[PDB]
């Protein structure tokens, strides 16, 4: 099998310990964790200009993964979309490593 | 808690 989470996934992070690992890095980078007020949803916490903001991984009844209106068959090709597609609509901000 | 996209 592949066992290993993705590199930018860290199950077990807090919202708040991804806001303080996360504004010490530049715009776009990000990480993916289960989320804290919704068990059973994931979170994407993505650095801004200013601060750190957090999304809601979308799901429908086939497995697809979906922030905005485009879906994909997983995580991973999710990420891959927002790295040249601005996961921010209100600015332009692209997830990086 | 809020999120951008919801």
């Amino acid at each position: 099998i592949d066992i290993e989470f993705p590199e930018w996934f860290h199950e077990g992070l807090s919202r708040h310990q991804a806001e303080n690992l996360l504004m010490g890095k530049d715009i776009g980078f990000f990480i993916i964790r289960a989320s804290q007020s919704s068990p059973g949803d994931f979170s994407i916490s993505v650095r801004h200009e200013d601060d750190v903001q957090h999304f809601k991984v979308m799901r429908d009844t086939k497995g697809n993964y979906f922030l905005w209106t485009e879906k994909f068959p997983s995580l991973n090709k999710l990420v891959d979309y927002y790295r040249t597609t601005s996961i921010s609509k209100q600015k332009q901000v692209f997830l990086r490593d | 808690r809020e999120y951008v996209n919801v």
